[PDB]
């Protein structure tokens, strides 16, 4: 009546609560793995950053960002979208490679000359080297990544275990090594063609590092967002409990008048 | 092909001796697509 | 330098056209008052007559 | 209101606070008179009794009659027959509710619960 309609909606809230509980639990298990991977990646990459630093640097233009194909995990997807957008104030038509289905849809609106290359099937998978390598190799061929003066990579940095701030680092072009302040303490002749090779190899290694942070940030956000969902859903359970209790009394009292009027007559 | 795609293959051979864990195989084996794109317009996906 | 100086000259002349025209329109509202009065009086006469 | 309506052709208004209180009074008298109360508590003679005042508020060619009427809603249930049976006898409403009152929106008129016969 009113009654059954109360009871079913309270159920709906319950089922929702039950699934967000389930999720947070599965999120905690994934998360541990995620953060451990990210130390190793950062540390490996860091050994290259040491070079890039000492060497110094002089880093259209490309944008990469890394996100989940699967929807829901917090505001990971659209806070990441604000930061892409910030750097698309340089050139409005600049070419975005979307590792992640979600961000692509949103960007395609804001400017349509952005989506050029896109990937798929990353979101259900971990930050593993194979994915990064193939995409890097394809980035050279399709998109001609070695032409660019700037390459920039976006991810969401897992700031503290309860937060994520969208963050960046620049993949350094082959061009940087050559003309940078010091290449005299990284002297060469014809012993190797270090730029064209060192560049390729750091496309995949820096991009991987970015996937690892992003993954750790996403799974962390997800846990927190679902954690908050249970709370807000609980609050509705408790209000709807007052609704159920009033709904039950009303049905019984209105019903009594009916039997009484009949009996009198 | 790239210098780092050749390292990648070298890494692939290395994933199989049998002693190696599940994650190792994933750093060396993925079945995915990559959505080809141009313009809005899309050529259809192909396996990465 | 010529660009600035020309604007002053050209602008200074033409704004006088709007300054006169605008106030003339205000003069028209005095004549408008006679129009308004005729409407009041006719509405008044019509109203009584409908009642008749 | 009718003298102004009939004899004179001069403009009328009506403001009412509340004609729910007319309905409320009917429920109170109902038992004593010799009627058997219908469900909720409202009179078994509600449509006929309601009918007579609201057909004595009606436009004639002797003059138009703009009316503004107010209905007091008890327990805020609008699904009770005394508030409900009024809408049929209405052209327009601008329903006011407790919820929009809490939200701080004054006037408290529901913006999704307003209707008119002048809407087209």
């Amino acid at each position: 009546a009113t009654l059954k309609e109360v009871e079913m909606r309270l159920k709906s809230i319950k089922n929702i609560e039950k699934i967000t509980k389930t999720m947070k639990i599965v999120a905690s298990t994934r998360l541990s793995k995620a953060e451990k991977a990210k130390i190793s990646a950062k540390k490996m990459d860091e050994a290259e950053q040491l070079f890039y630093k000492n060497a110094e640097t002089k880093n259209k233009e490309l944008i990469v960002a890394i996100t989940s194909d699967k929807g829901l995990c917090g505001s990971i997807h659209s806070q990441l979208a604000k930061a892409v957008r910030r750097h698309l104030n340089d050139q409005p038509n600049a070419d975005i490679v979307t590792i992640g289905d979600k961000i692509k849809m949103q960007l395609l609106r804001t400017h349509p000359n952005n989506i050029k290359l896109s990937i798929n099937g990353i979101g259900k998978d971990a930050p593993t080297f194979q994915e990064s390598a193939l995409i890097a190799d394809k980035l050279l061929s399709v998109m001609k990544a070695g032409t660019y003066p700037k390459i920039s990579i976006f991810y969401n940095d897992p700031v503290s275990s309860l937060s994520f701030e969208p963050s960046e680092k620049p993949i350094f072009n082959a061009k940087t090594i050559e003309q940078s302040p010091s290449f005299g303490k990284f002297e060469i002749d014809t012993d190797a063609n270090v730029p064209r090779d060192l560049f390729e190899y750091t496309l995949a290694n820096q991009m991987l590092t970015a996937m690892a942070q992003g993954y750790a940030a996403e799974i962390s956000a997800r846990r927190n967002a679902m954690d908050n969902a249970s709370k807000n859903a609980g609050d509705m359970i408790n209000r709807y409990s007052i609704l159920y209790n009033r709904t039950r009394q009303a049905v019984i009292t209105n019903e009594l008048v009916d039997i009484i009027t009949g009996a009198s007559s | 092909i790239s210098y780092a795609a050749y390292l990648n293959v070298a890494a692939q051979a290395i994933r199989s001796t049998e002693l190696q864990t599940a994650s190792v195989l994933n750093r060396s084996q993925t079945d995915a697509f990559y959505t080809q794109y141009k313009n809005a317009s899309e050529p259809t996906p192909i396996t990465k | 330098r010529i660009d600035s100086v020309s604007q002053l000259q050209n602008v200074a002349e033409t704004t006088k056209v709007l300054f006169d025209v605008s106030k003339e329109t205000v003069e028209l509202e005095s004549e408008a008052f006679e129009l308004k009065q005729k409407v009041e009086l006719a509405h008044e006469a019509k109203a009584v007559l409908d009642s008749w | 209101a009718e003298y102004f309506r009939d004899e004179e052709g001069q403009d009328v208004l009506l403001f009412i606070d509340n004609i729910f209180r007319f309905t409320q009074a009917g429920s109170e008298v109902s038992a004593l008179l010799g009627r058997i109360p219908s469900a909720v508590g409202y009179q078994p003679t509600l449509a006929t009794d309601m009918g007579l005042l609201q057909e004595r508020i009606t436009t004639t060619k002797k003059g138009s009659v703009t009316s503004v009427q107010a209905v007091y809603v008890p327990a805020d249930d609008l699904t009770d027959p005394a508030p409900a049976t009024t809408f049929a006898h209405l052209d327009a409403t601008t329903v006011l509710s407790r919820g929009i009152s809490e939200l701080g929106i004054y006037p408290a008129v529901d913006p999704l619960d307003s209707k008119s016969r002048l809407l087209d």
